[PDB]
RNA sequence: UGUCCUACGCCGGCAGGCGCGGGUAACCCGUUGAACCCCAUUCGUGAUGGGGAUCGGGGAUUGCAAUUAUUCCCC
């Protein structure tokens, strides 16, 4: 059993892979902490700081993205790994906790589950 | 094809997809096929009696 | 003296090209006086403003 | 259980990489190691003086990554940018004769051979020895 | 009235003015 | 007016580089060349010199600044 | 608790101006690991009110042209010059910054009008978010003006500014900027 | 470190100052007919640690530097890197360095002129 | 993007040569390995390792033909 999700900025597309496991997050089959820019490392961390390091440690996330740029990426690494613990608590934990989960996560910063509707604007004649 | 809106009308390309973004989206839930789409999503006078005029 | 004060409600932006906006304010020592005052600048309702000598009520058509 | 290349920090592993292969004294360095710029858009010639090693070290980390590669492949990796003087910049690839007789010298190592569908992928003992190195790079950084 | 042409003459008209500027799937 | 900054240390300043700047409470290549009146390019290499000695805590290694402090 | 780069805690920054609370944003909701965010902050009126104090820092560091873009390197400064705002003085470098911003603001202006050929001034007041968009605006330009042309690094010409302006000295740029407004402003009443 | 006792301030290369606070690498493109890559090289064929300032450099290496940079060829200095390729007169590759890349210069724009060649006399308009 | 885009092997330091394949194309180029960006090194306020014009000598390619430098590369 485990739940695939996806998120998203600009043309950055992530998608997740959350099952059972001891709480390894990988992205693209690299550690959460071997990501390029060192100088954003808070934001791959910020859904793990959040919640707890105790939270995590019932589901094993393996992320993978395609397009976009350097902090693009980021953008949305961060998005789909807060939204891939937030499906997988609903379907496989009590909606309590759920509830509780996007509370929080959702005060800090909206761009962790709703993603951004900014794109590039084209040009016409 | 009978529909109100079918009905009543004034009368590469099909591979495009619209992801639906709530509840976040699981590609493993057996009804996800729901949460996408495969095409777009989303006159005459009055008499003083209020009948129509007609012509 | 320095004084400060607390808008009430923004009467309207004055100036030749609209660079200033006209605001009635009131004090914090005592809420009686209520003089009116010129302000470039974004300004909306409830702010607080530091006036330099609190005697002459600012004039615009 | 054993860590691999992906898991570690691949700036680390190029300088233990290159490290090693400096160590063996097998790896055949061409005579014009010392008098050439290895790439057209360069302005100078490298600081290192042993750039061979560092240069072979990135050539097998990045045959691991994604096998298949070529002498064309290579030399696009290593592009950058052309500042041609007045007029605006481009991307111009890196020297191909430098990138091959990198991948010849890694031939002469047993470390990479030919790819029947394409150009080159790692020998099998190739990938053990990087997985080796992997080993001491976090050893003496995430244990310390 | 003479004030309240006196006071239209001293405060500032203002109010009425539109300026025209500037995801589920 | 002109900078001529001393390419290496003769015997007076460097003797005041070794008693005085480990106090300053900030140490950093652009400062001490300010003051001492040396090219920059030694500015930092007399500062891991007093590194390796260890009269002096590294704070941030960067390769734009970097970054030193007293040690008590 | 929510620290700065880990390091920098919110909990303790006191805001001594009653007219910039408001607007001086970095209290217990406002605290952010990173002053990268990517927030539309400029979508409409007063929005940039509830955007943390540093991150307008860091949008007003990208400026002249060169630096039109890079925002990673100027997180960068503001991360190097908190360390040596930290050294230097020894308190909350974010206290050392909210002293800056009530410090730099002009607190009366002028403008500039006239009817034909004779242009003179009338002093105004200064609303408090415009007393918040100079002093970001005042000590930015005064770190880059600073050096642009000697060895001292940026990281290091904006700490000695945002120290300076703290201090209420006269050796900011800021200050001096503030000042000779104010003085304008005092002689066109 | 320190300065040694018989640091050079001044350096009399070629009928030129090379200054001695400079690095090696490139104090030596003082001289006209070499530059940043044609000195790189020569002090790689030469051995000499690029760290090293000019100034510190003593009387056994600097010689050994001019008679690589005057004589390249028998140092493997490739037949490509040199500016002075085959001459018109003496069809031979050489690397002209204080007075010669003056004098062949000269020699190249009198030529151009004696002839009466386009370039030549558009140099000589111009 | 295209029957002109190119993969791969060999040679030369580079421009560039020789050979052999894929693709009328969500099929090959192409998991389009782009540049700023990120991390380390050297430089240290000096018309300087900023800036590249203008020049000298040589090499290579397309063209019936390169002179008044077609274009590209090296010093």
């Amino acid at each position: 059993q485990s739940v695939q999700v996806f998120g998203r900025k600009k043309t950055a597309t992530a998608v997740a892979h959350c099952k059972r496991g001891n709480g390894l997050i990988k992205v693209n089959g690299r550690p959460l902490e071997m990501i390029e820019p060192r100088t954003l490392q808070y934001k791959l961390l910020e859904p793990v700081l959040l919640l707890g390091k105790e939270r995590f440690a019932g589901v094993d996330i393996r992320v993978r993205v395609k397009g976009g740029g350097h902090v693009a990426q980021i953008y949305a690494i961060r998005q789909s790994i807060s939204k891939a613990l937030v499906a997988y608590y609903q379907k496989y934990v009590d909606e309590a906790s759920k509830k509780e989960i996007k509370d929080i996560l959702i005060q800090y910063d909206r761009t962790l589950l709703v993603a951004d509707p900014r794109r590039c604007e084209s040009k016409k004649f | 094809g009978d529909s109100i809106e079918e009905i009543l009308a004034d009368s590469r390309q099909r591979s495009r997809a619209w992801l639906k973004e709530d509840e976040p989206l699981n590609f493993l839930d057996p009804k996800v096929a729901q949460r996408v789409l495969a095409t777009q999503p989303g006159g005459f006078k009055v008499s003083a009696d209020g009948r129509l005029i007609i012509r | 003296p320095i004084k400060l004060a607390r808008v009430t409600k923004v009467l309207g932006r004055t100036g030749s090209q609209g660079q200033c906006t006209q605001v009635r304010v009131e004090f914090m020592d005592d809420t009686s006086r209520s003089i009116i005052r010129n302000v470039k600048g974004p300004v909306r309702e409830g702010d607080v403003l530091t006036l330099l000598e609190s005697e002459r009520e600012a004039r615009r058509l | 259980p054993g860590v691999t290349v992906k898991d570690v920090n691949q700036q680390e592993f190029v300088r233990a990489l290159a490290a090693f292969l400096k160590k063996s004294g097998k790896l055949k360095v061409p005579e014009w190691v010392d008098t050439v710029k290895l790439a057209k858009h360069k302005e100078l010639a490298p600081y290192d003086e042993n750039w061979f090693y560092t240069r072979a070290a990135s050539t097998a980390r990045h045959l691991y990554l994604r096998g298949g590669a070529g002498v064309g492949s290579m030399t696009k990796i290593y592009g950058g940018r052309q500042r041609n003087g007045v007029m605006p910049s481009h991307f111009s690839r890196g020297s191909k004769s430098v990138a091959r007789r990198v991948l010849q010298a890694l031939e002469g190592l047993k470390m990479v051979e030919k790819d029947q569908d394409g150009g080159r992928k790692l020998t099998p003992q190739g990938q053990r020895d990087l997985d080796r190195i992997a080993g001491q790079v976090a050893a003496a950084n995430k244990k310390h | 009235p003479l004030a309240d042409q006196i006071l239209a003459g001293n405060a500032v008209r203002a109010g009425v003015r539109e300026k025209r500027r500037g995801e589920e799937y | 007016d002109k900078l001529n900054n001393l390419v290496l240390f003769d015997k007076a300043t460097y003797d005041k580089l070794c008693k005085e700047v480990p106090n300053y409470k900030l140490i950093t290549p652009a400062v001490v060349s300010e003051r001492l009146k040396i090219r920059g390019s030694l500015a930092r290499a007399a500062l891991q010199e007093l590194l390796s000695k260890g009269l002096i805590k590294l704070v941030s290694k960067h390769r734009a600044q970097v970054i030193y402090t007293r040690n008590t | 608790d929510i620290k700065l780069f880990g390091k920098w805690s919110t909990d303790d920054v006191q805001i001594n101006d009653i007219s910039l609370q408001d607007y001086i944003a970095v209290k217990e909701k406002y605290a952010k690991y990173l002053p990268h965010s990517a927030g539309r902050y400029a979508a409409k009126r007063f929005r940039k009110a509830q955007c943390p104090i540093v991150e307008r820092l860091t949008n007003s560091m990208m400026m002249h042209g060169r630096n039109n873009g890079k925002k990673l390197m100027t997180v960068r400064i503001v991360k190097h010059a908190f360390e040596i705002i930290h050294l230097l003085t020894g308190e909350n470098p974010l206290q050392v910054l909210v002293n800056a911003i009530i410090n730099s603001g002009p607190r009366e202006d002028s403008t500039r009008i006239g009817r034909a050929g004779t242009v003179r001034r009338q002093a105004v007041d200064v609303s408090p978010l415009r007393r918040v968009n100079q002093a970001i605006w005042l000590l930015c330009t005064g770190a880059r003006e600073a050096a642009f042309r000697n060895i001292k690094t940026i990281a290091e010409c904006l700490a000695d500014e945002l120290i300076n302006a703290a201090k209420g000295s006269s050796n900011s740029y800021a200050i001096k900027k503030k000042d000779e407004l104010e003085r304008v402003a005092k002689s066109n009443r | 470190l320190v300065i040694p006792e018989k640091f050079q301030h001044i350096l009399r290369v070629l009928n030129t100052n090379i200054d001695g606070r400079r690095k090696i690498a490139f104090a030596i493109t003082a001289i006209k007919g070499v530059g940043r890559r044609y000195a790189h090289v020569v002090l790689r064929k030469a051995d000499i640690d690029l760290t090293k300032r000019a100034g510190e450099l003593t009387e056994d290496e600097v010689e050994r530097v001019i008679t690589i940079m005057q004589n390249p060829r028998q140092y493997k200095i490739p037949d490509w890197f040199l500016n002075r390729q085959k001459d018109v007169k003496d069809g031979k590759y050489s690397q002209v360095l204080a007075n010669g890349l003056d004098n062949k210069l000269r020699e190249d724009l009198e030529r151009l002129k004696k002839i009466r060649a386009h370039r030549g006399l558009r140099h000589f308009w111009g």
